[PDB]
């Protein structure tokens, strides 16, 4: 009751974490836990996680989460444990929790997850919602909507792999989701080869935390890239930038010059040749195909309603570019019905709202502060009488 | 040639054929049907032969009831003899697409990523193998819940392999229930119950040991079964009386031959003799 | 982490972060988190009146009126002398720090910040201390509810402080395994023969609280604490208080971590099992 | 006396595993464990217990297309129950991945095993019998060791606490 | 529903039934050769006459006690012996007896039961508990 239920997404590459009712989450840290080389004991009881468990190079990162699946579970588990006990600060018997989920995790994934919560943590109360579900229940607090509805298409981008999911009425349409390789972390690698070849002295072995900064801090979108070229070659001193950051070894300053990388990083999803070489197909066409695949009666609301996920969707001036793109290809296709050729084609909108680097947390707390969730919530002693049907399957 | 017109299957074929030549679902409308069936006597449902005696006649009976499901209704026609008997016979809605359908949405909060558009024909074969009623619920859910054996395996087009156990009887029982169904019935053996004890009182009998049959929506495993331990308990239940003596003496007997499926055709093509000219017959071709 | 926090990790880090950003020269974002502690304690961090350069902190608290009774006010005035403002509507203690004016060691307040929770026990365990140590015998015990169903009595006497909670295990199995940790806490003696002698009574109360309304049943816990000198004399006082707080919400997580790491143990084996037999499912 | 006992628990599973397929007599089209549904008596084969003493047992209900093995394991105290109960209700909550185990065990023993004519087909039925005596002797072994690995980490517990003071 | 409360399955003319029809071993000779210690002689007089056609358990559960009565008596090293002067029916028998007496376990009396077990499977060979297995009629 008295209390806001306890929110925790855990993400691919980074676990959000907080209380219920909060706009933001109360902790961001690296979905990675710092292992030593059973070790009953002592070595138990020792771990680190965040900033600590990455801190040491030497011992052994692994990911709690990646790609939304649990690595092994006895790690995910004792990841939950610090989660709760050492962050938190939750007494786990009088809160009740909301985890998140990424689509295609099967029921026996689901059952293992809330074995954990049940039998070790004994929870009041436990609710596994889909990410894409609330992400998208989030995203109605934007000033762009005005009607509450739960039907739409979600593009979630995190530093694994990205998913682009239709959605209707809650449950996920698991034979149209599409997967593409390639987030964050291939933009990491190409740029940073991308600043190898072309600035020097920057030392290796410190050449991707530089890069994350240089990404974080100065990428974007362009409009036109041979435009943007001339302009950085007429009017370079209002548009090359420098940076400055400190060798992690010698303790001395390196500054780096940044230029075309701002405009080239983002730029990679629109032509899909960039990112990988095997990408033929641009991102437009995909999400459209996507749609398609859909029953037809259905396409209606999905090309309304396009909603951004993760923070790979935080670059300025994305969703424009992006409705742009969709515009061109939906109207070409409406163009060759029309020559052959009626019903007129449905406006296209990209939701976007200022929650969109934590859209899933946020939707989490929104959902997590109201009656209803107390409502369907499975109880411990439903989990005991009935077993193992209940946990598995969302509230009646 | 003989033409059975279904409402979810059109069955055409030969004469003193076996089964259809073609079962295809016709695409004014009903004259486009002719393009593509005819092209590269009539049969009627009860609204020129009447299938009850069709689904009779192959079976080379006169008298008794047939009970024909297919795609889109459920009908008990009763036959007297060469002729049908348009009064007693009685109209089932209960359904096929609407069981898929339903399989469907239990398969989804299972958690498998089904749609209800994509996958319909994959998850009509898993009810068209795995999936229809039982005697009760909390047996059911007991062998669910307790042996392997519901939980048969079932792979899906792309590989995949998905389990299906509680689900298999889980799906009818909607259409029982009044609860979720919202509308009165019986079902199907208490509306066969009814409409041959509401007969005569001296060919009753006879009907009874003459059950035939029809349609594809007969052929999931059992039910012939079903329909016979449902028979007993109501015929135990009213005219019986609860009399253990009363049930040693009644005949039962509910004819499920192997070729069902295609009854009314298979029955109608060898009927049909062949006139000279068919040339001068009709008002039309004449 | 593995001893509880005195220190709420969340205000830490948050207020940490807020003075970083404002020493950095930033212009300070709004910040509002709602967030709880044990014992049905509250928090609230907000920005009063939507002024993001003053950041309050209040705390709500339902124990309030029996610890007001012991001490509580002097204790607080005299640790927060200034920060301290008018409570905030719906909370019962309000500290508002002004970020435009902050002192030159921020660590330290960040670190009183913290010690919120424990410098509101600390005044009882304090008053009780005084007493023994001169020699007021025979004042009547302080009886503190601090959850819905669990009770702490606090007692002086001639040579030593006993302190005694009354705990309930809500799920049967922890008892069985409870019993164990209690066990072990009963010989620890064996290793530490300076540490604060323990006992424990399980369904039934010490026979000295046999008077009162004490709860009885299979899922109520006795722990007794016999604090001598050494844990109440001067120096003592701050780290036994910083344990002694603490000590309940240490042993309800050894509880979880050890029934966790038998799960973890477990699973291990079943994965061997589910090998063997794939060993002896047939090759074809 | 260990030793013993699973010596004639091994040779009553060997004269139990002899099994066929068995369409179903009851039911069209069905092929279902006669030990189970028991709708034809004739099928169904005496049941026979070997016990070690009042406690360890083991109870064994053949038919002729499957087997019904129950097992009332050793339980000398109460965390040796508990941790009995929990460990068996584990590997149940798994019954999918380990396919001769019931999901619930026969009222009044720890444990049961379903095994099928199909099993033994797929399965050498000799290495089925290996199976369940080798299960008997190392679930006690790991309830010894789980035993002393909560006595091990309680020890270091307390002593971690205590120390501080 | 009421109507699917009854199971009409017991009424079934086509079911199967098994053939019945209507003491056990001699008690006083029992005694008499454990009282000799003539424990072989005990042994093979426990055997005769078992009440494989009787309907109440009371008789067979009489029986059982007689020849359980003694297994127990048995020294150990006796047993092997004793076992191997028995016809295969006999051996066939006393296991039906050791199977039977595995469910009455008090003391120690599983612990030479399973003694017996070991040498009667010496003695007939798996095949002896097949018949324990499908025995229609039984002790
Ligand atoms: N404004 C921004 N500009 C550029 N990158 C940003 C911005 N905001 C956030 N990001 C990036 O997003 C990344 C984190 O992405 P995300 O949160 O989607 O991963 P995740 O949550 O672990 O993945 P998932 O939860 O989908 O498994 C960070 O590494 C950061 O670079
Ligand atoms: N082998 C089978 N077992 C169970 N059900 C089946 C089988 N084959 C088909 N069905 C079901 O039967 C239904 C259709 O039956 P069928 O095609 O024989 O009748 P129909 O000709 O379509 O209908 P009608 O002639 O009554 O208008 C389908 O919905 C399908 O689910």
């Amino acid at each position: 009751g008295r209390l806001p239920a306890c929110v925790v997404d855990c993400g691919t590459g980074y676990t959000k974490l907080g209380y219920a009712g909060n706009t933001e989450p109360q902790f961001i840290i690296p979905s990675c836990i710092a292992i030593k080389e059973v070790m009953k004991g002592v070595d138990d009881l020792d771990f680190f996680i965040g900033d600590e468990a990455i801190e040491k190079p030497t011992y052994a990162t692994k990911w709690p989460i990646r790609h939304g699946i649990v690595e092994d579970w006895d790690l995910m588990e004792r990841f939950m444990e610090q989660v709760i006990f050492k962050y938190l600060r939750a007494e786990p018997e009088d809160h009740y929790f909301l985890l998140t989920e990424p689509p295609l995790n099967t029921p026996e994934n689901r059952e293992y997850t809330a074995e954990i919560m049940f039998e070790s943590f004994n929870v009041p109360g436990l609710y596994i919602a889909v990410q894409a579900v609330l992400a998208l229940a989030a995203s109605w607090t934007s000033r762009q909507v005005g009607e509450r509805t739960l039907t739409g298409t979600v593009i979630d981008s995190g530093d694994g792999v990205t998913h682009v999911i239709p959605v209707a009425e809650g449950y996920v349409i698991g034979s149209c989701i599409k997967h593409i390789p390639i987030a964050g972390r291939d933009i990491t690698y190409f740029i940073q080869q991308l600043l190898r070849d072309r600035e020097v002295g920057i030392p290796p072995e410190q050449s991707l935390e530089t890069a994350k900064a240089v990404k974080e801090r100065y990428s974007y979108v362009c409009p036109d890239l041979v435009k943007e070229f001339n302009k950085y070659d007429t009017d370079g001193s209002k548009w090359i930038k420098q940076y400055t950051g400190i060798n992690a070894i010698s303790k001395k300053e390196f500054s780096i010059d940044v230029g075309y990388e701002r405009f080239l990083g983002p730029e990679i999803f629109f032509h899909p040749e960039f990112a990988n070489p095997d990408f033929t197909q641009p991102i437009s066409e995909v999400v459209d195909e996507v749609i398609q695949n859909c029953p037809i009666d259905v396409r209606r609301p999905l090309y309304k309603n396009i909603v951004l996920s993760g923070g790979s969707t935080m670059f300025r001036d994305f969703g424009r570019r992006l409705q742009r793109d969709l515009k061109r290809t939906v109207d070409a296709r409406l163009k060759l019905s029309e020559e052959l050729s009626k019903p007129k084609p449905i406006d296209v909108q990209v939701i976007t709202h200022h929650m969109q680097r934590y859209a899933v947390w946020f939707g989490g707390s929104m959902l997590a502060s109201t009656p209803e969730f107390y409502q369907v919530c499975h109880t411990k002693k439903d989990y005991e009488e009935i077993g193992p049907s209940i946990c598995r399957h969302n509230p009646v | 040639v003989v033409c059975d017109n279904g409402t979810g299957f059109v069955k055409c074929g030969y004469a003193g054929s076996n089964f259809p030549e073609h079962i295809f679902p016709a695409i004014d409308d009903m004259k486009h049907l002719w393009d593509y069936t005819f092209g590269p006597l009539l049969t009627e449902p009860p609204m020129v032969a009447i299938q009850a005696v069709l689904t009779l006649y192959a079976q080379g009976l006169l008298t008794g009831v047939v009970v024909d499901s297919g795609d889109g209704v459920t009908h008990i026609c009763p036959v007297y003899e060469g002729f049908s008997l348009p009064h007693l016979t009685r109209r089932l809605d209960i359904a096929g697409r609407d069981i898929t359908r339903y399989l469907i949405k239990l398969l989804l909060l299972r958690g498998y990523a089904f749609n209800h558009s994509a996958d319909f024909e994959t998850v009509r074969m898993i009810k068209e193998k795995l999936c229809y009623v039982g005697y009760n619920i909390e047996q059911e859910q007991k062998l669910a819940l307790e042996t392997t054996v519901l939980v048969e395996s079932y792979t899906l087009p792309d590989g995949r392999i998905i389990k299906v156990g509680g689900e298999r009887f889980e799906a009818p029982e909607a259409l029982f229930q009044p609860h979720l169904i919202n509308v009165e019935g019986v079902g199907v053996a208490e509306l066969l119950f009814n409409t041959i004890q509401a007969a005569d009182i001296d060919t009753r009998s006879e009907f009874y040991k003459h059950i035939v049959l029809s349609g594809g929506s007969t052929m999931y495993p059992g039910l012939p079964s079903r329909l016979e331990r449902e028979l007993k308990q109501l015929y135990l239940e009213r005219v019986l009386k609860g009399d253990v003596e009363k049930l040693s003496k009644f005949k039962i007997r509910i004819e499920d031959p192997p070729r069902r499926k295609h009854m009314v055709f298979l029955g109608g093509a060898v009927l049909a003799d062949i006139m000279k000219d068919k040339d001068n017959f009709w008002m039309t071709r004449q | 982490m593995i001893l509880l926090e005195v220190n709420n990790r969340i205000i830490e880090e948050t207020l940490a972060l807020k003075f970083e950003n404002a020493a950095a020269g930033n212009k300070p974002e709004a910040v509002e988190v709602t967030f709880a502690d044990f014992d049905g304690v509250l928090y609230h961090i907000s920005n009063p009146n939507g002024d993001k350069t003053k950041v309050m902190v209040s705390i709500s608290l339902k124990f309030y009126k029996e610890l007001q009774a012991h001490g509580a006010d002097e204790l607080l005035k005299r640790v927060y002398g200034s920060f301290l403002v008018n409570p905030e509507s719906g909370y019962n203690v309000s500290l508002l720090y002004d970020l435009e004016n902050l002192p030159a060691s921020k660590d330290s307040i960040v670190h009183q910040a913290g010690m919120l929770k424990r410098n509101c026990f600390a005044s009882v365990f304090e008053k009780y201390f005084q007493f023994q140590e001169e020699g007021k015998e025979g004042e009547n015990r302080a009886v503190i509810h601090y959850r819905d169903d669990e009770t702490m009595y606090v007692e002086s006497k001639k040579d030593r402080v006993t302190v005694v909670f009354s705990t309930v295990f809500k799920d049967d199995d922890d008892v069985v395994i409870g019993k164990v940790f209690m066990q072990e806490f009963k010989e620890g003696r064996r290793a530490s023969h300076t540490a604060p002698q323990v006992l424990f009574s399980h369904r039934e109360p010490p026979l000295e609280l046999k008077d009162t309304d004490a709860a009885v049943g299979d899922n109520i816990g006795y722990i007794t604490f016999v604090l001598f000198p050494r844990h109440t004399n001067a120096s003592a006082r701050d780290n036994t208080i910083n344990l002694i707080h603490t000590f309940r919400d240490y042993l309800h997580y050894h509880i979880k971590c050890s029934k966790a790491y038998i799960h973890t143990r477990m699973r291990a084996k079943t994965s061997d099992f589910l090998k063997v037999l794939n060993r002896a499912r047939p090759d074809a | 006396t260990l030793r013993p006992y699973l010596s004639a628990v091994r040779a009553t599973l060997q004269a139990a595993l002899c099994l066929e397929n068995f369409s179903s007599q009851v039911v069209e089209r069905h092929n279902k464990p006669e030990v189970e549904v028991r709708s034809s008596k004739e099928l169904l084969l005496q049941p026979v217990t070997i016990s070690r003493n009042e406690k360890e047992k083991v109870l064994i209900e053949g038919s002729i297309n499957s087997v019904r093995v129950s097992i009332a394991v050793k339980q000398a105290d109460e965390i040796e129950k508990i941790l009995c109960h929990k460990f068996m209700r584990f590997m149940m909550m798994r019954a999918e991945n380990f396919f001769i185990l019931r999901r619930k065990p026969v009222e009044g023993y720890d444990i049961s095993f379903l095994i099928t004519n199909f099993h033994t087909e797929q399965m050498y039925k000799h290495k089925l019998v290996d199976f369940v005596i080798h299960f008997m002797e190392e679930i006690d072994k790991e309830i010894s060791e789980m035993k002393l690995s909560v006595n091990a980490r309680a020890r270091i517990v307390a002593e971690e606490f205590l120390k501080n003071f | 529903a009421r109507f699917r409360k009854v199971d009409v399955d017991e009424y079934d003319e086509n079911k199967f039934v098994d053939e019945e029809d209507g003491a056990g071993p001699d008690e006083g000779e029992v005694d008499s050769c454990l009282r000799q210690g003539n424990m072989t002689a005990a042994l093979q007089a426990a055997l005769k006459n078992p009440p494989i056609n009787t309907k109440s358990q009371a008789v067979k559960d009489r029986a059982g006690s007689i020849v359980l009565k003694v297994l127990i008596s048995f020294k150990a090293n006796d047993i092997e012996k004793a076992v191997q002067s028995l016809d295969k029916n006999g051996v066939d028998l006393l296991m039906k007896y050791i199977y039977k007496g595995f469910e009455s376990p008090s003391d120690n009396s599983s612990a030479m039961l399973l003694q017996w077990h070991e040498k009667a499977l010496a003695a007939g060979g798996v095949g002896s508990i097949v018949r324990v297995l499908t025995a229609r009629k039984t002790v």
